[PDB]
């Protein structure tokens, strides 16, 4: 009623998650070059 | 004594396909694509409140080398640096993982067991096995109210002598094979190649015998008796059968070999051939 | 009524006297008492009792039991014959069965049919929790790789000076960063020159990462071993007639006064004295405290070792393998002598081994489920 | 340094030996596991009486 | 530098001025190369299903 395997990578889809916070992480750089763009007006 | 069975053993070699084996042809690029993409991004990102500087830092990171001189000096850079590095820990980390869940888990299959073995409880093609003829054992095995099924599955395949059976096992025809216990228990502590499942199988017991009622039954009955106290066939035990050592020494995972991390190494020629092209090329761009 | 062959219990109230395929046996008891013994004792079950049952109902003969009141599996007491077997001297009776042995002394009068189940003096061992190799941290690579590591190492080197050439990177600062990088890393040091050649020392990262991933793969599997069993031949071993080679805690476990004892001091008694402070009170304590490391290695007739190993919770008890025993005889059933009932019995058993049956008999009561 | 680099993996595949058998004991597989074919003190098990 | 380092490794600094900042980096370093294994095996745990 039971036994293990090694997967291949193990996919691209539970993979997934790390490009995730990669485009995350993009995103949010790119916000803040903007709020840069913005503060140097102080 | 009794049955027993009996198989080649040896060292497994499991081994890697490749190095490139525990990822899919697809992220191996997908990850190539990505860091060029995140580079560039930095160039484009940190210009506004050093090309190939960035090119090197952004693409070694994932090589934990030392190269590299250039840095991000900005802010927005830095905190797109710092996830980045992150990423490239976790993608060789997953290798790792990966690698060590396939090479613990892939231990080769186990032993015949024994009658009960499923790996042989059914009469089966793919796993071919015999018998000895005219013998002792299908005598044993006309009876068998249970067993026809492999009874039959054996005697379409019997075999005549025990010469035949070991030389053809050790040539790795056969899968496996039965006989009485003495013989294949020698035989395998004599040159260790073979070894046995020491499952007992059905109890039985030589002896000697005489046409019926000879005045010599008593004389040898009480022979025999007398020497099994002062251990003279101990002593005989010693003298043939329990004659020779060869250690269990429970196998290993089969160390990689000289046999397949050569996939790396097909990495050194590549180096020199693309440095005798950019050696020439860099004379021109120069 | 001795061992877990013979087995007896308390006579069932509930519905008259045991309810439950067994046969009775009686006991008529008279000691320190002019008055006449006799009572119905117990039904009586066992797997002797179980063999006898079916030969007996194979063969068409009917009998009855009652139990010995003076003796055991006797011996030559002033020369005669008491329990057991005096009681088929006398012609008390027709047949012994039950956990006995066979040899000459009882084979004087008496006479035996074939034995059924093997008997003899054994060993018990004990596992050990592990057995990581010294020489592990150089196991899971073969012998190539190595030599191979240090030649590309070399002409690496070599190519990078001499695509270089195209304070100064020489051999020396280049071998040292190759060798600081390919392990893990060390020693912040000078780089190489040129934008050009810094695709080699690259591309060699990228193998040695590789490499150093997949050896911490590999070598975790060494740690990982299955339980050892330890190795013993039969009692002409090394490992006792010295026995001091080691430590002396390799105790040895025989209880006194009984056969073991007898068919010792018949043949090399340095053993038997050797043995003197590592006597021990049966089977009880023997097979409790063998387990904690005040007792290691056994001495004892094997048909109950080989019994009693699928009854503990643990699986640390494991015998020897067979074909590796000293007294090679059987329990077997005993008979007056030179009756008519010796070659029925004979050819009766030997059909029951013939047929396959005694297998489910020993499933039944004698083999447990702690196979090894 | 490559002593370095032993003592470190080692110490990693060990971790990674001990964590990996670390899962309990298997669930009782039916009305013939061993710890419950023959009687032990650890874990009892039973009915409710008559 | 100190986020730089739970993580592999990378961006050349060093922080080097009294000694004694070096011996506090020092046990971040020791305690960072401990995560990073206790890590790797507890997820090579999770690749066996
Ligand atoms: N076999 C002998 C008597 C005899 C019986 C046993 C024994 C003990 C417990 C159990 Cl459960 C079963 C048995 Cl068979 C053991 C020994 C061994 P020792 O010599 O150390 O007393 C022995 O002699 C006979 O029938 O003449
Ligand atoms: C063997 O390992 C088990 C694991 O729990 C432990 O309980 C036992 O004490 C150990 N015994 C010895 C002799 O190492
Ligand atoms: C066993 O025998 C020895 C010597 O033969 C004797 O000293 C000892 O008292 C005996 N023990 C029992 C229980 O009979």
């Amino acid at each position: 009623e039971k036994n293990e395997v090694m997967s291949s990578q193990l996919d691209i889809d539970n993979m997934a998650g790390v490009f995730y916070m990669l485009g995350a992480a993009m995103a949010l750089s790119l916000i803040t070059f903007i709020s840069e763009h913005l503060f140097y007006w102080q | 004594q009794g049955l027993t069975i009996l198989v080649k053993k040896e060292i497994p070699r499991s081994t890697l396909d490749s190095f490139m084996q525990p990822f899919q042809s697809t992220l191996w690029l997908l990850v190539g694509l990505s860091v060029h993409v995140v580079a560039v991004m930095l160039y484009l990102l940190d210009r506004f409140s050093t090309l190939s500087s960035a090119m090197w830092f952004s693409w070694g990171v994932l090589l934990n080398s030392g190269i590299g001189e250039g840095a991000p000096r900005s802010f927005s850079a830095r905190i797109l640096g710092m996830v980045w590095a992150g990423f490239a820990m976790i993608i060789v980390a997953s290798y790792t993982a990966n690698l060590a869940a396939f090479l613990v888990l892939d231990r080769p299959e186990e032993r015949i067991t024994g009658i009960n073995d499923p790996r042989l409880r059914n009469p089966s093609d793919k796993f071919i096995y015999a018998t000895v003829k005219q013998s002792s054992v299908d005598i044993y095995f006309r009876r068998q109210v249970e067993l026809s099924t492999m009874y039959r599955h054996m005697e379409k395949h019997n075999y005549e002598s025990a010469a035949e059976a070991i030389q053809a096992v050790r040539d790795n025809k056969l899968h496996a094979f039965i006989w009485d216990s003495a013989v294949l228990e020698f035989e395998a502590s004599q040159k260790c190649d073979l070894v046995t499942t020491g499952e007992l199988f059905f109890r039985s017991g030589f002896g000697i015998g005489m046409r019926k009622d000879s005045p010599w039954k008593q004389q040898v009955s009480l022979s025999i008796l007398k020497s099994h106290e002062n251990g003279f066939m101990e002593d005989l035990d010693k003298t043939w059968v329990r004659y020779q050592e060869c250690d269990s020494r429970s196998n290993a995972p089969a160390t990689l070999t000289c046999e397949n991390m050569a996939g790396v190494f097909m990495l050194v020629a590549g180096g020199i051939v693309a440095g005798i092209f950019l050696i020439f090329i860099e004379i021109a761009y120069k | 009524e001795e061992a877990p062959f013979v087995i007896v219990e308390s006579v069932d109230p509930l519905s008259g006297t045991c309810m439950r395929n067994t046969v009775p046996c009686q006991k008529r008891i008279i000691s320190e008492n002019d008055e006449e013994p006799g009572y119905i004792k117990k039904c009586c079950k066992g797997f002797c009792i179980d063999i006898l049952k079916k030969i007996s109902k194979s063969v068409k003969f009917t009998y009855d039991l009652y139990l010995v009141t003076n003796g055991k599996h006797g011996k030559k007491i002033n020369g005669t014959w008491n329990g057991m077997i005096g009681e088929v001297v006398m012609k008390r009776a027709y047949m012994a069965v039950g956990s006995l042995t066979i040899n000459e002394e009882r084979s004087e009068v008496v006479d035996f049919s074939v034995p059924f189940i093997e008997t003899g003096i054994s060993v018990m061992v004990s596992r050990s929790n592990g057995t990581v190799s010294p020489s592990a941290f150089l196991e899971p690579f073969s012998a190539c790789v190595w030599v191979m590591m240090f030649v590309m190492l070399l002409i690496v080197s070599a190519v990078a000076v001499f695509v270089f050439e195209y304070p100064s990177f020489t051999i020396g600062k280049a071998i040292w960063l190759l060798w600081g990088l390919v392990f893990n890393n060390s020693v912040p040091v000078q780089n190489p020159k040129g934008t050009t050649s810094k695709i080699m020392v690259s591309v060699w990262a990228f193998f040695a990462v590789i490499f150093l991933a997949s050896y911490t793969a590999n070598l975790a599997a060494f740690m990982i071993q299955e339980e050892y069993v330890d190795q013993v031949s039969g009692l002409s071993d090394k490992k006792f007639q010295r026995p001091n080679d080691f430590s002396p805690p390799f105790r040895f476990g025989t209880v006194p006064n009984g056969s073991t004892e007898r068919n010792i001091r018949n043949n090399y008694a340095e053993m038997h004295a050797y043995m003197g402070k590592f006597n021990q009170r049966g089977v009880d304590d023997a097979l409790l405290s063998l387990k904690t490391g005040k007792l290691d290695a056994f001495i004892y007739d094997a048909a109950v070792l080989n019994y009693m190993a699928g009854r503990d919770e643990g699986c640390k008890l494991v015998t020897i393998g067979s074909g590796k025993v000293f007294a090679s005889t059987g329990y077997g059933i005993a008979i007056q002598k030179d009756s008519g009932w010796k070659r029925q019995v004979d050819l009766a058993i030997l059909q029951l081994f013939g047929d396959g049956e005694m297998e489910e008999l020993e499933a039944l009561w004698l083999t447990g489920i702690c196979h090894n």
